[PDB]
């Protein structure tokens, strides 16, 4: 816990964040998207459900 | 004919410029520092379960 | 009017049908699901 | 249920986060028996 | 001067602008406004002098512009923090509540205080 | 070949723009650009979940975005000085409004069968007006027909004819007399009015649009 | 930049499609009697 | 001939007068959606969605006599 | 030729019929958000009254544009 | 001859002119339905008899008005 | 020419009819304005991008007959 | 020639119509204005500018159809 | 000839116009009464608007009248 602490600290890309540079880390990310596609819903909470979502309407 | 169509054309860009640019600049900025204070607030919250 | 009666009706609205097909698979297949990687992406931050 | 009864209702249901004093849980309920009269005889009290 | 009272308290017994909902939907009462007798439903009051601004959760009440000027708002309880998660759990309640069940009416006012709720 | 073709190229390109060099890279933090197609994604989620909401509202996500997003680059791009009638070639917007009402026609039919006429049966009113409202509801369902195509091509026809017919009227202003010369910019600010609601306009139909093909698909999913 | 996850919903697009054809043979049809007169 | 013409032209005009009623009818129902917002603020995401609605199917009907007009105009 | 004038003359002042309908459906819209505005919870109920009010007063507009086209085609 | 046939056409245009009134009748009877029953919740049921007696009625003048168009143009 | 010629200048007159309904059109969804915030107020926030969406479309209603105007009077 | 004169003073005549919405438009605006102040003295700041807003716009649609009549009379 | 005979008629379609004006001013003339008995005293801050409605409303009906006066003068 020591070492992962330190993990997060000196390493975290949080001040320039890519889609790229998460589906790198985690192939989690394309296989959540991939199950989303084939899934044939396009709303996803988490995305509103703390990240904003303004809109016209 | 014409060329008075795109003077319209010209000041209807002008305005859009000096009205709509800045106002479209501040309402982007607004989100963004919004989504990053989230995402960045995240980092926080698995740094606390960590130490938890 | 020449803008509503050229004789290349055909032709045209065959160039038209073209592009809605070609944009639809694009949107499809391409262009939502990398705003679903956003959704995604953010509910994974959202679970870190 | 009079109108005043209506806001009463309300009422008791706006008391509910805790941080509920005394003043307002006996402004939330009360005990009561309206025994009502007829003429002398006497339709045999029930609460209020 | 505004007024607004309670039995158990008294929060204004003009001030700015106050924001009130009524049976007329919604009223605003600035400085003088003309003499109305309005009752008040179940709510969420705004109160502003100056620009500082109090929000109160209100159980409804009557609301009177005197023709003096005293804005008399009497209601049975007023702070929006106090009411507001334990009232989540009530909201549950009273979906099982309305479900067998004067009390079937009771439940409706339930039903109104949890729509009053999703405001908050 | 045509002229119409070359623009309908432009209008592809134009739209591979904003999910290529408007996203940036698709960052997660999100650009000012990016932003945008952001907010244009949630108000359209929204709305086809709210319109056409149900077991499938997802399905049908993609066809009402590309009929948003075609409709709002073509009223932009059609609105620059030179450039060709493609959404003022009215044959068209409304042979697509028509493929599209009878692709809602033909789904109707399919999927909910032959109690689909059940859909121009509109309520169990009164039996002497029974047989009325079954006329003037098949109708009105192939009035909807040329309505949502007529809606576009209208709005936008309408609005290069408007400020052309008064281009060339500033133009003979501006060609008489110098007293006339003089007082030849105040009818010029209201050309420019006109073009700033043109354009307000058309973003205004392009959700109309998509809002109408939503409505038409909600009545024709679920039935009734 | 470009990612492509397919979404095989092409064959929920039927009915669509299938307008689609029909109009495009009768436009056929129709833009021949009015290249004319 | 020029009667045809003439009769075309003519035909055009008095048909575009139907667009009137339709633009009356677009301000009935905004100002019916201002109404009901001020009434209960909290009408507003219920009203929107209905206000869209019913503003394109006002619209249709003096559209239709504009198609009218111009089946004459550009014959 | 003056019956090809008739026609042309007779589908202009029908048009003008159109002019009922434009207004009526605001009408049968308007009811709406205001019934609505009022209930804040009708709107499932007279949803579908309204969307019937709105069939009919179109259908007497859609008379008139049919009344033009059959003067106008014959 | 010429001027008895043309007569059919204008005449019948003038006689679709009295179908404006029924459209904007029947919307006002059905504005009246929605907003009553935005107030009761419950009167509804007892409304929509009335109603449809009200719509036939006020749908019946441009009926009659529609028949007169016919007979003009055709008769 | 005389002939269609004048039954183009008359026609035009004709349409300019059209644009009333525009203008009643722009006050009645300004009445609504005034009258909504009177009534709350401070509701203007929220009703006032309704307001301009409701003018804009208003108007472009009446600015169709206009169009039509100009295309029969010069044109 | 005598058709054409004629068009253009008939076709004046014609334009002057459409003015007549105007009038009533006006007016609309204002009574929303004393109705509104009426119900709320100190509405009126804010109000008043959206008044004369309301009135300008109306207007503005009355200018378009003012000029359309002055075409016709003078060219 | 036709010309002045077409004059006469011009001037008869302009007084049509002025319908309109009438209404208008009685609209702004409804909206003081029903204020003024409203407040019994919001009268004299109302009293120039409504002076000022029933001038613009006014004005229309003079612009529908001058051409009318244009046109049997020349």
């Amino acid at each position: 816990l020591q070492s992962t602490l330190d993990n997060i600290q000196s390493a975290r890309p949080f001040d320039e964040l890519t889609v790229d540079d998460l589906t790198k880390i985690k192939p989690e990310i394309d296989a959540k998207v991939e199950e989303m596609v084939k899934k044939g819903k396009w709303d996803v909470p988490g995305y509103k459900d703390r990240f904003g979502n303004l809109n016209v309407m | 004919d014409e060329s008075i169509l795109l003077l319209t054309f010209l000041g209807f860009t002008g305005l859009v410029a000096k009205y709509l640019a800045p106002a479209y600049k501040d309402f982007a900025d607004a989100r963004m520092k919004k989504v990053s204070d989230v995402l960045n607030a995240s980092r926080n919250k698995h740094v606390e379960a960590v130490k938890d | 009017m020449p803008q509503l009666v050229p004789f290349y009706f055909m032709n045209q609205l065959t160039y038209g049908f073209l592009l809605m097909i070609t944009l639809l698979i694009l949107f499809s297949q391409f262009f939502l699901p990398m705003i679903l990687r956003l959704y995604v992406s953010r509910l994974f931050i959202s679970k870190l | 249920i009079s109108y005043a009864a209506y806001l009463n209702v309300a009422a008791q249901a706006i008391r509910s986060t805790e941080l509920q004093t005394a003043s307002v849980l006996n402004r939330s309920q009360t005990d009561a028996f309206y025994t009502q009269y007829k003429n002398a005889s006497e339709p045999t009290p029930i609460t209020k | 001067k505004l007024q607004f009272a309670l039995p158990h308290e008294t929060l204004y017994s003009e001030v700015t602008q106050v924001n009130l909902p009524a049976k007329s939907g919604r009223i605003g009462v600035l400085a003088n406004h003309v003499p109305t007798v309005e009752q008040l439903l179940p709510g969420v009051v705004e109160v502003m002098e100056g620009s500082n601004s109090k929000k109160f959760f209100i159980s409804g009440g009557f609301a009177t512009v005197q023709p003096d000027s005293q804005l008399c708002v009497t209601a049975i309880e007023a702070p929006l923090e106090s009411f507001s998660e334990n009232i989540k759990n009530l909201l549950a309640e009273a979906k099982k509540n309305v479900s067998s069940s004067r009390e079937a009416a009771e439940a409706a006012i339930q039903v109104e205080v949890l729509e009053n709720l999703q405001s908050v | 070949l045509t002229t119409f073709s070359l623009y309908t190229i432009i209008v592809l390109l134009v739209i591979t723009s904003l999910y290529t060099l408007t996203n940036n890279n698709n960052k997660i933090i999100g650009s000012r650009w990016l932003i945008s197609q952001e907010a244009i994604y949630d108000t359209i989620m929204n709305m086809t979940k709210g319109q056409i909401g149900g077991k499938n509202w997802g399905l049908y996500f993609p066809m009402i975005f590309t009929l948003f997003m075609f409709i709002f680059i073509a009223n932009l791009i059609s609105m620059i000085p030179y450039s060709f009638a493609l959404s003022a070639h009215l044959v068209f917007i409304i042979s697509l409004s028509i493929v599209i009402w009878l692709g809602n026609t033909i789904l109707g039919l399919y999927k909910h069968g032959w109690v689909f006429f059940s859909l121009f049966v509109p309520a169990g009113t009164p039996l002497p007006l029974v047989p009325l409202l079954v006329i003037i509801e098949t109708l009105s369902y192939f009035a909807r027909a040329i309505s949502l195509g007529l809606r576009l091509g209208s709005n936008i026809l309408a609005g290069h004819l408007l400020m052309v017919i008064l281009a060339g009227l500033t133009f003979n202003f501006m060609l008489i007399n110098l007293f006339t010369l003089v007082f030849g910019f105040v009818p010029l600010a209201m050309i420019l009015a006109i073009m700033m609601l043109e354009f307000a306009i058309g973003i205004i139909q392009g959700y109309v649009w998509a809002i109408l093909t939503a409505s038409y698909l909600k009545d024709a999913v679920y039935l009734h | 930049m470009l990612k492509r996850f397919p979404t095989p919903i092409l064959k929920v697009y039927w009915p669509f499609f299938v307008a689609g054809a029909a109009v495009y043979y009768g436009m056929s049809k129709a833009a021949d009697l009015s290249s004319n007169t | 001939m020029q009667l045809v013409l003439a009769a075309k032209y003519i035909g055009a005009g008095i048909s575009t007068i139907g667009l009137l009623g339709a633009g009356i009818g677009i301000a009935i129902v905004f100002a019916a959606l201002i109404n009901g917002v001020s009434r209960n603020p909290s009408i507003k995401d219920t009203v929107f969605p209905m206000a869209i609605l019913g503003f394109a199917l006002s619209e249709a009907t003096g559209l239709f006599c504009l198609m009218v007009s111009f089946l004459l105009l550009f014959g």
